[PDB]
């Protein structure tokens, strides 16, 4: 949905870890839209 | 295991799930089998799907 924005680090084991999972895909499709390029940066965006 | 299939859950484990050891189980092998790369790539593709 577009209010709940869910997101991870970019390019790291979750990332393999989701897009290996065929049933989840449909999340991975939200999960390429947002994404960071660490985890202080997604932690500091949850924050605020 | 036995504290979840306990019954009445009269028996409980301290601090609420803690461990001292943290190690794990293993399937043992002979000292350079020629199996070992297989099998941990079979346990590494089986805990990854």
């Amino acid at each position: 949905s577009d209010k709940f924005i869910y997101a991870t680090v970019k390019q790291s084991s979750v990332d393999i870890y989701f897009r290996r999972q065929v049933e989840l895909s449909t999340m991975y499709r939200h999960m390429e839209k947002h994404n960071y390029e660490s985890a202080a940066e997604a932690i500091q965006a949850v924050r605020d | 295991y036995k504290a979840g299939r306990d019954e009445g859950c009269k028996l409980v484990t301290i601090g609420s799930g803690y461990i001292f050891a943290t190690t794990g189980y293993g399937i043992a092998l002979q000292k350079g089998s020629p199996w070992k790369r297989q099998i941990d790539l079979a346990l590494l593709q089986f805990v990854g799907d």
